[PDB]
């Protein structure tokens, strides 16, 4: 049990850290930046033309 | 005998004024004009056909399900609701959703007994109970896999905010875990107690009167519980918006401002009352319309129930 | 619908007051038999 | 404010590891009260457009959904309006592309770099003028005010000090000093000050953003509604008005809402 | 042991200090950055423009 | 039955005595029977428990000599839920035949319905087999609790 | 009402060949609980 | 208890690469899609003005 608590203190960690700006923390908010500025970008490029 | 009385389309509702919708019988109908008479006091007055209210069974008295009403006449709706509120039955189904009047009284309708009598069973398989719908958003929310939602609305608060901290108080305990360690009665968590006074301890601000309610959420709030794949709670956020800085600097015609003030005025030490270099009313231009009496609650006692939440 | 309504409650009752007998009876008596048997197997098996 | 965003940040400090991204998280809405005042200045219109707004997304949940899904799955259902929606008394307040709603009217007005709140509600009522939901002021235009119809009835508004209300400028020098306060509380309590004016983005776009994520947030989740009425405005146990209530649940719509269970397949699987 | 506590406890402090002021002061400076890259890349837009 | 293994049977009755002479309480002795492979359901106990009451089932014990035919009577159900019923009827329980069954909906489904049990009965019979998935393999456990 | 109605009307066709079954069994369990009883009965006494 | 050492080290390779994965994700979101489509709209704001 307490090398489990010690391997779960670990996960937690590695959780924490890919929790802060790593994938399932940050990428989503990139994903969406991304959808938000394609569009924009389209729709400049149709105000261009 | 009274089934075949009113069976005739002749003893059905009536709009008005002094009820709003009362019940009214008719003796005889011209055309489209029914001679409607007030079989209550014996006002007797022909109306149009438009009235068209069917008086329903009064063997379906003081249902809480409305879904199921035989005729879902506007006046039948109020009546029903109103004999529910007499008859103390402040939640009430409908359909999809629920309703509640709160009658500024304190129901006793918050008992652990009514917790286990209420967790587990389906919707319609108990009385009308805010702790029932929350129940069956537990359910869905573990067996969807997925998130879930609830919201309240309404005018003024006091009534239309209280439902939500008693949600929590009843979500607080019908899910925490047991990790060692009537009403809320269970060997409580750290974190169960701390969000439970987290209602308290930040509407220590964001509460005034108003010339309608006295106490409510002066800004919108936004709670959001996490759970584990086993059904517990895991983590609390709270999320909150423009508060009041009007009534925060300069208070409207005769409004108790942010309550914490009032509470700081009659609630700290003297010690630090004078450590702090403060002053009891009438001594700030801030103080617009002055310090007013509170309806049936002091100071200092919510002041220490908020420094000990 | 009313009519057949009224219809099947009266068949409903018959019916109801039918299976009822022959299953209340059926069922003391099986209680009766089930209750004597154990005590005779108590009383016996204390004896022995 | 500052205090009241440090309380915040503090009680949502209850647990961020042992916070660990669950998956079947809960939401809980509650929001101001509908309210009508002698005078109700901006604030006032801001909680009570996202009453508004909310009970939009209610309807819209509560009605559009299900008739579009009854199709949307090919079962024989006609399109059953009951005419419910606030879609032009929720479109007059931001749409920036034609003429712009309240929002972007008051962003521009603002911005301006000389105007007044007179010089505000002239430009309201010369853009919108003829909106069902609007209504100009009751021959007193140039008193600054002006009164709009709501899903609860209608509401003047004073727009009173509403450019300032919305610019909110501070003056940096002193913001800079308390920044530099020997306090270490207040200086946390003043430690982000970025881009308060007091010479950039107002107040507007940020809570209209931000609540628009709020909403996208809470459309991706299954809902729950239950409602709140009251008895009357005595503030009494007891008494229980009766046209109020009528009035309250009609404009609520609570009766078709009973009238779709009465009437559609609440169930889906 | 206690040499080796101390190659170790006062190796721990070093690691608490390289980390608030090399590992957390780095995520500072990485986030002024990335806000100075983003204003460049805006004030190149606004050059060209 | 047989002497045979009267001597276990003597030895577990006054192993679970809190008076140490052979009078142990109803609901301890059902226990017993239970702990003895023979587990019927409370009810079949009562009924050959003289049909009491719960006040009687926590005052009343009971001596050895009737525990013989108590056994007896037991032993005359001579079968019970088969494994196959369990297995199939909790491969169907799941909402998608996915090899295993979700952990939450059985503590619920397993407290609330027929014989009631706590929450920490059935709490500590999952114990052990979660998973992050919450749906534990139905099979190892229910094999487990008919062999054990 | 009707679909109610029906539901019951088509339920009770069935129940009424189920009744008569379930009293058939109950009596068959009865008489054997009798036979059962009488047999320990005999046994007690050869004991006794 | 080698068992759990050797679970806990293999959870700790694969967290490793996951954040290492995300890293590498969120560098080239954010050094593709937010910059680029950033001089773009700029480019078209200004063939607009």
């Amino acid at each position: 049990e307490e090398k489990r608590r010690q391997l779960l203190k670990q996960l937690h960690e590695h959780e924490t850290e890919l929790e802060d700006e790593r994938k399932q923390r940050a990428l989503a908010a990139a994903a969406k930046k991304k959808l938000e500025v394609d569009v924009k970008d389209l729709e400049s490029q149709v105000d261009s033309v | 005998l009274a089934q075949a009385d009113w069976s005739a389309k002749k003893l059905v509702w009536v709009p008005s004024e002094k009820h709003g919708f009362e019940a009214a019988s008719i003796k005889e109908e011209k055309g489209d004009e029914v001679t409607v008479e007030l079989q209550e006091n014996g006002k007797k007055v022909t109306l149009s056909k438009d009235d068209i209210q069917k008086m329903n069974p009064p063997k379906f008295s003081k249902v809480e399900d409305m879904a199921e009403l035989t005729c879902l006449n506007e006046a039948s709706v109020l009546h029903n609701l109103r004999e529910r509120y007499f008859s103390g039955l402040i939640y009430t189904y409908s359909g999809l959703f629920c309703v509640v009047v709160n009658p500024y009284k304190q129901l006793p309708i918050y008992s652990e007994k009514i917790i286990d009598m209420y967790k587990g069973k389906k919707r319609h398989e108990m009385p009308p109970h805010i702790y029932a719908i929350a129940d069956t958003a537990y359910r869905s929310m573990l067996q969807d896999r997925e998130d879930q939602s609830i919201l309240c609305t309404g005018e003024s608060g006091a009534g239309k905010t209280e439902n939500t901290k008693k949600v929590i108080q009843y979500l607080a305990v019908v899910a925490s875990s047991h990790k060692g360690k009537q009403g809320p009665s269970f060997s409580y968590g750290e974190l169960e107690k701390q969000l439970l006074q987290a209602n308290p301890i930040l509407e220590a601000f964001g509460n005034a009167k108003t010339v309608k309610n006295d106490n409510s959420s002066r800004f919108g709030k936004f709670i959001r519980i996490n759970f584990d794949v086993t059904g517990y709670i895991v983590g609390a956020n709270i999320e909150t918006y423009l508060l009041e800085k009007s009534r925060a600097i300069r208070q409207a015609k005769d409004e108790r401002t942010f309550h914490i003030f009032y509470y700081l005025i009659a609630g700290a030490s003297e010690q630090m009352r004078n450590d702090l270099l403060l002053e009891g009313f009438n001594n700030y231009t801030f103080l617009s319309n002055g310090h007013v009496p509170i309806p049936a609650q002091q100071d200092d006692e919510m002041f220490q129930e908020t420094l000990e939440a | 619908s009313n009519l057949e309504k009224k219809q099947k409650k009266f068949d409903q009752m018959l019916a109801e007051e039918k299976n009822i007998s022959s299953k209340y009876a059926d069922e003391r008596d099986r209680a009766e038999a089930e209750a004597r048997e154990k005590e005779t197997k108590a009383l016996s098996l204390a004896r022995a | 404010e500052r205090l009241f965003r440090w309380i915040l940040t503090r009680v949502n400090k209850a647990l961020d590891k042992t916070k660990r991204q669950g998956a079947s998280f809960l939401g809980i809405l509650d929001i101001a009260g509908f309210e009508i005042f002698e005078i109700n200045s901006f604030e006032q219109l801001c909680i009570n457009y996202t009453n508004e707004k909310l009970q939009q997304l209610f309807n819209h949940t509560m009605f559009i959904l299900e008739q579009e899904e009854y199709q949307r799955e090919g079962i024989e259902w006609n399109f059953i309006d009951f005419g419910l929606d606030l879609q032009p008394c929720i479109e007059l307040i931001e749409r920036p592309t034609n003429p712009p709603g309240v929002l972007a009217l008051l962003d521009e007005e603002c911005w301006f770099p000389k105007a007044t709140d007179t010089s505000f509600v002239e430009k309201l009522i010369q853009e919108q003028g003829n909106h069902p939901k609007f209504q100009k002021s009751k021959q007193l235009k140039d008193k600054t005010e002006f009164c709009i119809l709501h899903y609860a009835g209608k509401v003047s508004y004073n727009a009173s000090a509403w450019l300032t209300k919305n610019m909110d400028p501070l003056n940096d020098n002193v913001t800079s000093l308390l920044n530099q306060s020997s306090d270490k509380f207040v200086a946390d309590l003043w430690k982000d000050v970025d881009r308060i004016v007091g010479l950039f983005r107002t107040v507007g776009q940020l809570y209209k953003e931000q609540l628009t994520k709020l909403m996208t947030t809470l459309r991706n989740t299954n809902p729950n509604f239950v409602r709140c009425i009251i008895p009357n405005h005595e503030k009494r146990a007891g008494k229980l008005d009766a046209h109020l209530v009528l009035e309250q649940l009609r404009c609520n719509g609570v009766l078709e809402g009973i009238r779709i269970c009465r009437q559609g397949f609440p169930n889906r699987i | 042991t206690k040499e080796r506590q101390q190659k170790a406890e006062a190796e721990l402090k070093e690691l608490e200090q390289k980390h608030t002021q090399l590992c957390e002061e780095k995520n500072l400076l990485q986030e002024k950055l990335q806000a100075e890259t983003e204003l460049y890349a805006e004030a190149e837009e606004m050059r060209v423009r | 039955f047989s002497e045979e293994q009267t001597a276990e049977f003597k030895e577990a009755f006054q192993l679970f005595d809190r008076t140490g002479d052979g009078k142990i309480l109803y609901s301890q002795c059902g226990d017993v029977m239970r702990a003895l492979g023979q587990n019927p359901t409370n009810a079949e106990v009562m009924k050959v428990l003289g049909n009491p009451k719960s006040d009687e089932m926590n005052l009343k014990t009971l001596n050895f000599e009737q525990f013989l035919p108590m056994m007896q009577t037991i032993a005359k159900n001579k079968d019970q839920g088969c494994f196959e019923d369990y297995v199939e009827g909790l491969r169907v329980f799941d909402k998608e035949g996915n090899g295993t069954v979700m952990g939450a909906e059985i503590r619920h489904v397993l407290v609330t319905l027929g014989e009631k049990m706590t929450e920490e009965e059935v709490e500590q019979l999952v114990a052990g087999h979660e998973d992050s998935n919450g749906c534990i393999n139905y099979e190892e456990l229910v094999r487990m609790v008919l062999s054990g």
